[PDB]
């Protein structure tokens, strides 16, 4: 169907169908454009008239454009021929590689699974890093928080993950960076080639990347979002597996589309965001979950406006949240990595009931004595370490241990380092620090912990640097 | 009493730094609701004034 | 085209259609889409309708044609609903068939007057020892669930269906409680997980649950509370007992701030619009408790709110404060310290169910709640003491989660705790020696807790018996 | 319903046949005229953003294209327009003239000479609402950006291609930042090295003309016009003039980058440019949003600043390095414009007035000023120093509430407190004297090695003068080994620790 453009007012679009309307959500491709235009209806204003989003700049369109009625909503290719290539909101391939060859195409707007596509029963995924699986496990398709982000490691972290998660499970994964700085998406783009997780040549890649440019329209950077969940449903459902979708920054989704309400003209809610913004953001995140045939495990990097933990922006996606991880620039001082604050970590599903009663116990001693340590280092402080008793300088000992063996060794991360990346599986890091906390190792030295994997390469440590 | 003198200071400072904080806290909350509410405030008085013509 | 029964959409957009015709759609009235959609007629205009759609506004396109059911906004109600999940509309989702219901009622309907009702007289047991003991529930009241991010209020709600088993079970039909579970822009991931939490504990064949999670459009978790209470008001009206749990309410607000915004309405405090006190009021007054001249049915409701950081003096929870009859005040501070439910009993009261108590109970929790209030105060030998039993009697209210406790256990437990038995027993034990007292009385001493429970009192002979195993269990632990 | 083509008169027009003698395809005829915003009839082939021309010699950017009218903004007074004027297509979207040939010239918002130097070379022109480069012409930045300055040179580095942010409040130094970059690349535009050749762009939305006059005769006196470009819209230019002036800078600045030259741009003042928006926006009738400004203002200031890159060798390697200024009213850098532009760009350069008085000046508060690209864009010998410079100063800010009792602490608090001193003390500055990277190093070598722990904290900043006056003067050799070669030799560092203990030796 063909409609003409009848308004251009900034980013939106108003475009007259004479023939017959496109269903709200459509795409339309404007016709006489020297690089693909495409346009996201949003009303029906009446008259045969509808109003679009516009996904690029508006500027040289005229009034009487002709506009082509695609007929089904951004439609973008999906497949295992996505993984290692960039690719923007509405598809197109940005890393000049040549088009994305795929025999399937999905439609970005879906809805999330029936009540009957619901796993019933919560899960584990296992990361294989100690921090992360003991202190703050990831439940299997739930979304997780990531705080931090500075020059913390959360780039380093979030190839670790990657890499861990198709070398476990042997799942894929999606990077949507929502809004993303383009010399930062070119940096990434090349630190996960110099890593390994996109393969240029021999197509072995683990990662789809969807950047939605910072200075694309606010119609745009609105809805990479969702294009990232498409490429992470089709592995999902078609390839029945547990995906991985890192979304990165997800306060830069709900600013898009606070602005893209805005300039439909609609009266702003509590603190000016969209008065849809519980339902714009429920409906992208109740499409990561755990349907009975895969699963999409998400992980948003979280900004926090004005250290406000209350605006509506962070308070909503709280509301999601099945976990979180707190890096801290006050643990990548001492040299401990990934630099997680073991303590401010969280997650849901440390509950007994689920991560089974021994896990739980080891995760809460080990919760407590590093409490206890932190108590103890003001005294220690003030008061100097002479004024401990013999049952707190052990535990001193004991936390301060405990530390060096939460840290560990990347296989991202070879380049900085020296050492060799360690994959540690559940049991290795729950009997650790079963085995720490029991007194076991309280002959050790505290540097034959550090930057290690399981307890037995901390014993063979202890050996080698004390023989 | 020179000893004792300087042993309560130090307890004192520090219970009198703990109330500080409890306090800041509080006024951290307040302050975060305050400037939400600002934002509103502003906001709908602009949005009354442009449908109002 | 029949311009009377039957219109066109003129616009669609922002789940709020323009129709031209309908001339004959009563105010508040369903109508039907072409698509499959159904909407609700608010704004009968000179020139147009203004329906809401209660669905996704994709499938609706302008021109597609409305057709009026005739009857005013409506949902299923019966026995036949026990044990299914529904939609907003009693539209079953769980795919486990039609929900075939003969009854239809309207979610507008209108509460029951002043006569109709009477005093709150009969106890609702919820199986928490805090709740039971010191913010005591009847039937037929309103009991705010007010707290924050995970602090453990839906599982106050879970654990209350849970426990009413024991009821529902036996075979006084004056006794059962039916209980109802709405869930408003939740996680649907939760629900499911809570509805198979609840069909482990064999507590779905009587209980109804909602839906209206997160990725439902803002019409259908404004309309979710509605028809949760008219699925609850047939069993008020039927002479039977119900309990519906409201979570949270919310949600439901800001879900009828989209909708108001969404329509150009002036925004007020907080841009939420000025209905809002209305919004719940008009749905937490029809939580009654008739007389018997009007059938002697009850219906309890247990909304839920989230306060943002605490903050309890906020608009919304103020509103529902003002509209409900007591708190549970859930504190972060205490959850996450170790003390689980977190109830903050200090600020939590209970405007009704002091009367509907039970005896047995009410003697023993008088003298706890005295206790917790002198051990609040102090927080040499008196104060020592005070300090003493009140970290007893708190490290005795603690509790597990999923594992209600029948009223005749929690009466032995903190009889056991309050007559000082436990003022030598170290304060981090009391849990321990609670658990292995709660089984030696729940094995061997079955006939004392039947004598208590049928008597519905701490007679003096069950005081003298009581006495002695306690002393006894605790001269062998 | 209503709609402002339904006035009479265009239905008078219409219903006696007299709409087929007027050309409302490349003409229109001005309906109403108020606050700079016209709404034209007809212009029915003109498209978004392009120029028109009204009947009385102005210009206009058409920026809102309804169904009944086009909404034209004023590029001057609307004084001269009047209602039933006549408005004619230009055909093409704004653009603005580039090349080497506006290098020490003043222009305006739209390459006009301003100066009265005569009239302006222009041999090509170039569109200023051009997209930004992608994500594969552009390389990490490496390269460093001499800012002359020791704070922003030690502790926020800036590398070139990337989007540095001069935030702070009003009267605190900003331009005397820029000013001071700017001055600081006449030692390499004079000498011969090809690839360390800066040139500047100085965009000047908002302020008086008395301050670009001034600022002018300041570039001037330092000779430092030569390789300057100057866009100015003042307050008296109409505010589309201002609302472009930063694209017109843009794009004079991406040529220089599209043809492996480097270029500095230095949109000051942003905050400025955001409220022009912000009036455009709503005379045209726009859906205001937080602080009434519209709601792709996000858009405006992204799609500005992302145009700062550093192409890769395929495209020629040339690079616009980007210094946005935005002025912070109390300390607010969570309202809505410094959120945007600090969520835009790289880093930010945060200055103060508590520290303006205390004596600090510059006043860049090193703590919460960053630079996410960090010792990637700075020099080998500026990295060794600036490490440890940084690593003890950030023990300094941690005990530096103790600065006031400072006696009755341990010893290894005194000594924090005391190198921080001498450290704070050596990071002050003089105005329009920046400092080659060679001298800088020296300086910090000297001080952060201990040298001197001995100097009262009062003497510092004699010290650091006679100090390097004496190594510029006596010891030209080491600089320029240092300089060139780009790090420090252990000959170099053994000449370097001769030279401080001779000179402190004796310093008296
Ligand atoms: N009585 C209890 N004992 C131990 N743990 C509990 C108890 N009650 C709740 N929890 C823990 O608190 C967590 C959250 O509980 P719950 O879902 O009831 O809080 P909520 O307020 O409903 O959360 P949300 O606000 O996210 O819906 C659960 O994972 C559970 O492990
Ligand atoms: N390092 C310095 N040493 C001495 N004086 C300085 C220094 N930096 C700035 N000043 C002085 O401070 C005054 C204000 O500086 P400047 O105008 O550059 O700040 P500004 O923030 O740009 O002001 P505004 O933003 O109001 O235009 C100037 O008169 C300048 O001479
Ligand atoms: N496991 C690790 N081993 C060594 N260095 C690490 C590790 N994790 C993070 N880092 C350090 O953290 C710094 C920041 O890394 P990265 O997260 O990639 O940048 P950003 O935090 O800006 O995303 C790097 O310079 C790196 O040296
Ligand atoms: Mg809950
Ligand atoms: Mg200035």
């Amino acid at each position: 169907t063909t409609g003409r453009i009848v308004a251009v007012i900034g980013a939106v679009v108003d475009v007259q169908f004479d023939e017959g309307l496109p269903p709200i959500l459509n795409a339309l491709e404007v016709q006489g454009r020297e690089t693909r235009l495409v346009l996201e209806v949003a009303q029906h204003l009446g008259e045969s008239t509808v109003r679009t989003i516009a996904m690029d700049g508006t500027e040289g369109l005229v009034r009487g454009q002709k506009v082509l009625d695609s007929g089904a909503p951004i439609r973008i290719p999906v497949g295992p021929e996505t993984l290692g290539r960039i690719m923007n909101v509405i598809g197109e391939p940005i890393d000049e590689r040549g088009p994305i060859k795929t025999k399937q195409f999905a439609a970005i707007h879906a809805e999330a699974p029936e009540f009957v596509e619901m796993s019933v029963e919560q899960e584990i995924l296992v990361t294989g890093i100690k921090v992360v699986d003991l202190l703050a496990p990831y439940a299997k398709g739930g979304k997780i928080g990531l705080f931090g982000g500075a020059g913390v490691g959360k780039t380093v972290l979030i190839m670790e993950l990657i890499n861990n998660v198709a070398k476990a499970h042997g799942g894929y994964s999606v990077f949507a960076g929502v809004g993303e700085r383009t010399r930062e998406g070119n940096d990434l783009y090349h630190e996960m080639i110099e890593s390994g997780v996109i393969n240029l040549k021999d197509a072995t890649s683990k990662v789809a990347l969807v950047y939605g440019q910072m200075n694309e329209p606010p119609g745009a950077r609105a809805r990479v979002a969702l294009t990232g969940l498409t490429v992470a449903e089709y592995f999902r459902d078609q390839e029945g597996q547990d995906v991985l979708l890192f979304i990165d920054n997800i306060f830069r989704f709900t600013q898009a589309g606070s602005e893209v309400s805005a300039l439909l003209g609609r009266i702003p809610s509590a603190v000016g965001y969209q008065p849809t913004l519980a339902t714009d953001m429920g409906t992208m995140q109740e499409r990561i979950t755990t349907t009975k045939k895969g699963s999409i495990t998400s992980v948003q990097a979280i900004y926090v406006p004005a250290d406000d933990l209350t605006d509506p922006a962070p308070a909503t996606t709280f509301a999601h949240l099945d976990a979180t991880t707190v890096l801290s620039r006050a643990i990548a001082e001492l040299g401990i990595y990934p630099a997680v604050d073991p303590l401010d970590s969280t997650s849901r599903i440390m509950d007994p009931n689920i991560v089974g009663s021994e896990h739980y116990d080891v995760a809460r001693g080990v919760q407590k004595i590093l409490q206890d340590y932190k108590s103890l280092q003001d005294i220690i402080a003030i008061l100097g370490m002479d004024e401990l008793s013999e049952e707190d300088k052990l535990t001193v000992s004991r936390a301060r241990k405990i530390q060096r063996f939460l840290s560990q060794p990347f296989q991202v991360a070879e380049v900085f380092t020296g050492h060799l990346g360690k994959l540690v599986p559940l049991k290795e890091t729950i009997k650790g620090f079963q085995q720490i906390l029991a007194g076991e190792y309280d002959h050790l030295p505290e540097q034959a912990f550090y930057m290690v994997g399981p307890i037995e390469e901390a014993v063979a440590k202890a050996d080698k640097l004390a023989e | 009493s020179t000893t004792s003198e300087q042993s309560a200071r130090m307890t004192a400072m520090d219970n009198a730094s703990k109330n500080a904080s409890e306090m800041i806290d509080k006024l951290t909350l307040t302050f975060n609701r305050t400037r939400q509410a600002v934002i509103t405030k502003e906001l709908i008085e602009i949005i009354s004034g442009a449908a109002a013509l | 085209v029949d311009l009377e029964e039957t219109g066109r959409v003129l616009s669609i957009g922002d789940g709020i259609a323009r129709v031209h015709g309908l001339r004959n759609v009563q105010a508040e009235e369903m109508v039907e889409f072409s698509s499959g959609l159904k909407g609700m007629s608010l704004n009968l205009e000179p020139d147009n309708v203004g329906v809401v759609v209660f669905g996704n506004d994709k499938l609706i396109k302008e021109g597609d044609i409305v057709k009026r059911t005739g009857a005013i906004v409506d949902v299923p109600v019966g026995e036949e609903l026990l044990g299914r999940v529904v939609d907003a509309l009693g539209n079953a989702i769980d795919g486990k068939g039609p929900i075939g219901s003969k009854a239809r009622r309207r979610v507008g309907l209108k509460a029951p007057g002043i006569i109709p009702r009477i005093s709150v007289r009969e106890p609702m047991q919820t199986g928490i020892k805090a709740v039971d003991s010191l913010v005591p529930i009847g039937r037929g009241q309103r009991e705010l669930i007010i707290g924050d991010r995970q602090t453990g209020k839906t599982s106050i709600a879970i654990d209350t269906i849970i426990n009413q088993k024991r009821f529902n079970d036996g075979t006084d039909e004056k006794k059962k409680l039916y209980c109802i579970y709405v869930a408003i822009g939740q996680k649907r991931s939760t629900v499911a997980q809570l509805v198979k939490r609840l069909t482990d504990a064999d507590a779905m064949k009587y209980t109804i649950v909602v839906s209206a999670t997160a990725s439902d459009a803002a019409p259908l978790q404004y309309l979710a509370p509605y028809s949760g209470c008219s699925m609850g008001e047939y069993f008020r009206d039927n002479g039977k007992h119900a309990l519906i749990i409201y979570d949270d309410l919310s949600k439901q607000a800001v879900a009828y701030r989209q909708m108001s915004l969404l329509l150009r309405r002036p925004p007020g405090r907080e841009a939420y619009p000025g209905d809002v006190f209305y919004l719940h009021s008009r749905l937490l007054e029809r939580a009654a408790k008739m007389n018997d001249a009007f059938g002697g049915g009850s219906l309890t409701a247990l909304p839920v709110i989230e306060t943002q950081a605490g903050d309890v003096s906020a608009y919304i929870p103020t509103n529902v404060i003002s509209i409900t009859d007591g708190q549970i005040f859930l504190e972060t501070e205490l959850f996450y310290k170790g003390i689980r439910p977190a109830i903050n009993v200090g600020l939590s009261v209970s405007r009704v169910g002091s009367a509907a108590q039970t005896r047995a109970m009410k003697q023993v929790a008088g003298t706890m709640k005295l206790e917790l209030a002198q051990y609040r105060e102090v927080a040499d030998a008196a104060t020592q003491q005070l300090l003493s039993r009140g970290v007893r009697l708190t490290e005795l209210l603690k509790q597990g989660q999923y594992s209600p406790m029948a009223i005749e256990e929690q009466v032995a437990v903190i009889y056991a705790g309050v007559r000082g038995y436990l003022d030598k027993l170290e304060p981090s034990k009391i849990t321990k020696f609670e658990n292995a007292f709660l089984s030696h009385v729940i094995s061997q001493h079955q006939a004392l807790l039947s004598k208590i429970r049928t008597d519905g009192k701490i007679s003096e002979e069950s005081d003298a018996k009581l006495k002695e195993i306690v002393t006894n269990f605790l001269a062998g632990f």
